[PDB]
């Protein structure tokens, strides 16, 4: 029941990366902003704001995994899942299962 | 009180611990083949 | 002629705050200043009225500009186009002409007017555009305001026992079967954001029924727009709901 | 060292109205940094750190002769702990823990690339690259989430489409989880005298053995046939008998 | 209560981040 989850997973990044090609390009202005962005000094009052703000928010898995972190964090999420349902996390539950 | 919610607080707590306690067991093992060479 | 470079460095002031959208003035010689003690974005920045100087023309106008520029480079996270406007308008005020105070008063005003024209066009086209502001709006009075009368009766029906006991018996997974059973048995489970709902239990006291606590909860995290929503919006949805 | 940075953006503060000072400092601060953002592009765009002056802040360190065998066979500690972060060096626009992560993967990813796919650089791929022109550009982060995006569709795609991990998954499934049970349950038929018998008191070699028939049994292939990936991990896999309990084990991450 | 685990949880933090700097210092030495 929750390897279904991770094969369809895979299935569609798969498929998403079997028509992307290999290499992208990137590409810049001129960037003739100079003293209006070096901000040279001790540093500006923008730290404050990302520390205010928080990345605790991601899910859908839209269009399947993009990140290998997320790849392996999916797979640990799933080794972690399988150990947990198993009766072997908790004491009274592993007794139990031991004495039965 | 601290309000409650459809996840479960206390088995994400415990999933944590014992991923932290597979860390520790792999690392010890690990340090102890380096140590004895 | 002291006075050219005296205010050659307010004028640098202004630019960064315009052009970027950052505040750089460590001491307080500016008229836009922010809150670390504050929590919440709309408050953190104020303006100052009394510091606003005679030579400086639509300072409403460059406070706005600067707070949404904030707002997109640094909540919304679409730095793709905060660059593309850095360069465009760095294209005009630093090789059309040599700066702010190189700027003939009413070039300057009619500067500032197009930026913020630009900036509101392209603030509506995220916040009401991909974000769809109206249809979440819609969705808040739909779930907060009883509509769906449906997915509430099919909540209470199947839930009829559980909320029998008190709030301190009542435990997460209990929800969580209670929340799914009512979405596949209501005309919700065909809703388009059904994921998005989400039961949760306030003030769990043991002479608190699980009828006098319950509250269902429409999630908008995910979206920039729940930074605009101050908890003080939500707690008096809270109490509606509740009534 | 690279304290010089620090030290020339102190001084900038006291100029920083001053127009011919600070058009001075700020070309003495652009000309001198240039080695640095030399050393960052080549990371970035390459993974390779060149100056043996240990001066850039991304450490890679040199596994000692005496535990090459040992780190060859673990190599998850070679890549998650012989690198690291030189938190003395960095500036503030690398003072942050999400940035100094994309940096430190992206590197990491584009260098196992390279040492997998075998290629010394990437220009087979003729891609149009752009470096970082300064650490007082604006665009640091943008450039710094494109390089990182660009490392993980590397990766991922060598992953997927080259290494064939889809197809690995399956493979895991079915040897550690039995989802297909008709191998393990003829081992067990085979050996249910022994596995029933007290761990001492009966010969440890001979399961290896009797499990080999059962699982890596083969059938070879012509020169130039590709193996299958199922092939491949096979001849890995090894059964051995241990002193550490499952109740015991298990016990420790709570005859 | 699940002031208790958090407190274990911080604990195996430290034991972590001791074991990896046990393994830097040796690292070190032997080159």
């Amino acid at each position: 029941h929750n390897f279904e989850e991770i094969k369809n997973l895979i299935h569609t990044t798969a498929t998403n990366l079997a028509t992307s090609e290999l290499g992208s390009d990137i590409n810049d202005e001129g960037d003739n902003i100079f003293n209006g962005s070096l901000i040279r000094g001790t540093f500006n009052n923008n730290s404050i704001f990302d520390s205010k703000v928080h990345k605790h928010r991601t899910t859908t898995y839209v269009e399947g995994i993009s990140t290998v972190e997320q790849l392996i964090q999916k797979f640990l999420d799933y080794s972690s899942t399988l150990l947990n349902d198993s009766l072997l996390t908790r004491e009274e539950s592993l007794r139990q299962l031991r004495k039965m | 009180n601290i309000a409650t919610t459809t996840k479960s607080r206390e088995e994400e707590l415990n999933k944590r611990i014992v991923n932290y306690k597979i860390q520790l067991k792999l690392m010890k093992n690990f340090l102890q083949e380096l140590i004895d060479r | 002629t002291a006075f050219t470079e005296v205010v050659k460095p307010y004028y640098n002031i202004v630019e960064h705050w315009i052009v970027k959208g950052e505040l750089i003035d460590n001491n307080n010689e500016f008229f836009i200043i922010f809150d670390q003690e504050q929590n919440e974005f709309n408050s953190i920045i104020k303006l100052l009225p009394k510091k606003i100087p005679a030579f400086i023309k639509s300072s409403d106008k460059i406070f706005q500009i600067g707070k949404t520029l904030i707002f997109l480079n640094k909540y919304c996270r679409e730095l793709k186009w905060v660059n593309q406007y850095n360069v465009k308008y760095s294209a005009i005020l630093f090789n059309n002409h040599q700066g702010l105070a190189s700027m003939t008063t009413n070039e300057m005003i009619k500067l500032i007017d197009s930026q913020y024209n630009e900036i509101l066009t392209f603030l509506t086209q995220i916040i009401q555009g991909n974000n769809k502001l109206f249809t979440h709006v819609y969705n808040f009075k739909r779930f907060y305001f009883m509509e769906t009368n449906d997915f509430i009766d099919a909540i209470m029906v199947k839930g009829k026992d559980v909320f029998n006991e008190s709030s301190v018996n009542i435990s997460s997974t209990y929800l969580r079967k209670v929340l799914q059973d009512a979405i596949q048995i209501s005309s919700v489970k065909n809703f388009e954001y059904v994921d998005r709902l989400d039961s949760r239990v306030l003030n769990p006291q043991h002479g608190n029924l699980g009828w006098e606590s319950f509250t269902i909860e429409y999630k908008i995290d995910d979206l920039p727009m729940s930074y605009l929503f101050e908890g003080h919006q939500h707690l008096q949805y809270l109490k509606m709901f509740h009534f | 060292g690279g304290l010089l940075l620090q030290v020339i953006q102190e001084r900038m503060v006291y100029y920083k109205g001053d127009p011919t000072s600070l058009d001075f400092l700020t070309q003495l601060f652009d000309i001198v940094s240039s080695d640095y953002i030399g050393m960052l592009n080549q990371w970035l765009l390459e993974g390779v750190i060149n100056d043996p002056f240990d001066e850039f802040m991304i450490r890679e360190k040199r596994v000692p002769d005496s535990f090459m065998e040992i780190f060859q066979s673990k190599s998850e500690y070679y890549w998650n702990e012989l690198f690291l972060i030189k938190i003395d060096g960095l500036l503030n626009q690398f003072q942050n823990s999400t940035i100094q992560s994309k940096i430190l993967n992206t590197g990491k990813y584009l260098n196992i690339f390279k040492r997998c796919t075998g290629l010394h650089n990437f220009e087979s791929l003729k891609e149009k690259l752009t470096t970082i022109t300064s650490l007082a550009a604006p665009d640091l982060e943008l450039k710094i989430d494109e390089f990182y995006h660009r490392a993980n569709k590397m990766l991922m795609k060598l992953l997927f489409d080259g290494y064939n991990f889809p197809s690995v998954v399956n493979i895991f499934q079915r040897l550690f989880l039995f989802a297909d049970s008709f191998q393990i349950d003829n081992f067990i038929d085979s050996t249910f005298s022994e596995l029933k018998r007290g761990k001492l008191k009966i010969s440890v070699s001979r399961l290896q053995k009797q499990y080999d028939d059962i699982f890596k049994e083969k059938i070879e292939n012509k020169v130039g046939v590709r193996p299958s990936v199922y092939d491949v991990l096979k001849k890995n896999q090894k059964l051995s008998v241990t002193s550490e309990s499952l109740y015991k084990v298990v016990e420790e991450l709570m005859d």
